[PDB]
C-alpha cells in the first residue's frame, strides 16, 4: 500500500504522524517501512512499537468499555459492537505479528534487536489473550509465554540487568504472569528480582542511563505496590 | 497493572 | 454502507461508540441513521453533531501541528502529509455538508431543528475555510456566513435569548467573525450583545435551563476576555 | 477563541 513511497519518507512521515497524534497513520507508515525488507535501527524499532502500541491500546480501552457494558447487560447490539471492536483489535495484532514473523525476528541477530522484537511478539499475543475465549485460547497464552521466555533467556545472557529493554521485557512479562497466566506469585517474584538486580547495577551507569533504568524500576515498584 | 509505555513520557 | 442495519440499532451503537471514545465509528453509525431518511430527534441531532465535531476536531488539531512544522520548514514530505490530512478533513466536512443538504435542512421546519442544522452548516464551512487558499476560498467563507446568518435570523425571531442553541450559534458565529472573517469588532459586539441579552432573561429559567445558559455565557465571556 | 463543545463537559 505504501509500496511506492521511499523508505526514508515513510520514516519521516511516521515521526510527523506521532507529533500530530495520528497513530493509525504512524502505524501504516511504519508497516510500509518494515515491508521495504531492510532491518530497522534502534530509533525505527521504537517508532514501530510506539505506533502499534498506541493503536492497539486505544482498541483495548474501547473493548474494555464495551465488555463491561455487555457483562452488566447479561438486543444483540452491545455484543455485536464489542465483537466488531474485538475483530479489529485481533486484525491489528495479527498484522504486527505478521511483520515480526516476516521477517523482522529472523533477521535480528544482535541481542538488542532480537529481544526487542520477541518482547513485542509476547505483547501482541498477550493482547490477543486478553480477548480470547475459544479452542485456541490456551495456545495463544502459550505463544505469548514462549516469546517472552526466549526474550528473557537472551536478555539474561547478553544484557546488563539495568538495560532498559531487559527491564521493560521483565515488566511486561510480569504483567503477563499476573493478568493472563493467573500466576501472581510468579509476577511478584519476577518484578522483585528484576528490581533488585537493577538496583545493584545502577552504580555503573551514566546520568542518562540511570534515568532510563530508574524510570522502569519505578513502574516495577508501582506494580509491586498494587499487587502486594 | 501497568506495562511499559511507548515513550519515556 | 450501514444500509442493512436498523435505524434504532445504529442509534444505540452510536451511543456505545461515544462511551468507548470511538468517534469515527460514532460518525459512521450516525451517517447511517441520517441516511434512513427520517428526521432526527433532539437527542439524535446531538449524537450526529458530537460524532463529527470530534472527528473533525482531531483532524483540525493534526492539520495545525503539521501546518506549523511546514511553515517553520519554509523535502516534500511535510507538505505531502499536511495535504493528506487536509484532504481527509475536507472529505469529512463534505460528508457532513452532504447530509445537511440531503435532506436534513429541507425537512427541518421547527425552529430548533432548522437552527441546529444551519449552525452545523456554518461550522463545517468554517472548518473548510480554515484550510482554504484557492480560487474558492472567498466563496467558502461566504457559504459559512450565509448559513450562520440564516440561523441567526430564525433564532432571533423564534427562540428566547437564553436558548442554548441560539447561544451556541452566536458563540460560533462570533468565532467565525474573529478567526475567519477578519472582523474582530463584529465578533466582540456579537458576543457582548448575546451575553447581555441572555443575562437579562436568566430570571425566567429553571435551575437546569439556567445551568445550560450560563455554561455557554461563560464561553462567550472567556472569548471576550481573550479578545479584549 | 473557543467554539461550543459537543457535550456539556
Ligand atoms: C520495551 C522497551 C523498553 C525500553 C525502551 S527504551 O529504553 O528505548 N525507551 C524508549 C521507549 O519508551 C521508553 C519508556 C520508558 Cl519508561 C523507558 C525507556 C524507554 C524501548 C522499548
Ligand atoms: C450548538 C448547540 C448548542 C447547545 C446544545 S445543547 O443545549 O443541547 N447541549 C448539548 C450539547 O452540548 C452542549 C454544550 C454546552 Cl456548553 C451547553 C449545552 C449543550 C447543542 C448544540
Ligand atoms: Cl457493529
Ligand atoms: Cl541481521
Ligand atoms: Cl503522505
Ligand atoms: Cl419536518
Ligand atoms: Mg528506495
Ligand atoms: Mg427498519
Amino acid at each position: 500500500a505504501m509500496g511506492s513511497m521511499e523508505r526514508a519518507s515513510l520514516i519521516q512521515k511516521a515521526k510527523l504522524a506521532e507529533q500530530a497524534e495520528r497513530y493509525e497513520d504512524m502505524a501504516a507508515f511504519m508497516k510500509g517501512a518494515v515491508e521495504k525488507g531492510e532491518e530497522l535501527s534502534c530509533e525505527e524499532r521504537n517508532l514501530l512499537s510506539v505506533a502499534y502500541k498506541n493503536v492497539v491500546g486505544g482498541q483495548r480501552a474501547a473493548w474494555r468499555v464495551l465488555s463491561s457494558i455487555e457483562q452488566k447487560s447479561n438486543g444483540p447490539e452491545v455484543r455485536e459492537y464489542r465483537e466488531k471492536v474485538e475483530t479489529e483489535l485481533q486484525g491489528v495484532c495479527d498484522t504486527v505479528l505478521g511483520l515480526l514473523d516476516s521477517h523482522l525476528i529472523k533477521e535480528a541477530g544482535d541481542a538488542e534487536s532480537r529481544v526487542f522484537y520477541l518482547k513485542m511478539k509476547g505483547d501482541y499475543y498477550r493482547y490477543l489473550a486478553e480477548v480470547a475465549t475459544g479452542d485456541d485460547k490456551k495456545r495463544i497464552i502459550d505463544s505469548a509465554r514462549s516469546a517472552y521466555q526466549e526474550a528473557m533467556d537472551i536478555s539474561k545472557k547478553e544484557m546488563p540487568p539495568t538495560n532498559p529493554i531487559r527491564l521493560g521485557l521483565a515488566l511486561n512479562f510480569s504483567v503477563f504472569h499476573y493478568e493472563i497466566a493467573n500466576s501472581p506469585e510468579e509476577a511478584i517474584s519476577l518484578a522483585k528480582t528484576t528490581f533488585d538486580e537493577a538496583m545493584a547495577d545502577l552504580h555503573t551507569l551514566s546520568e542518562d542511563s540511570y534515568k532510563d533504568s530508574t524510570l522502569i524500576m519505578q513502574l516495577l515498584r508501582d506494580n509491586l505496590t498494587l499487587w502486594t | 497493572a501497568g506495562s511499559i509505555p511507548g515513550r519515556r513520557s
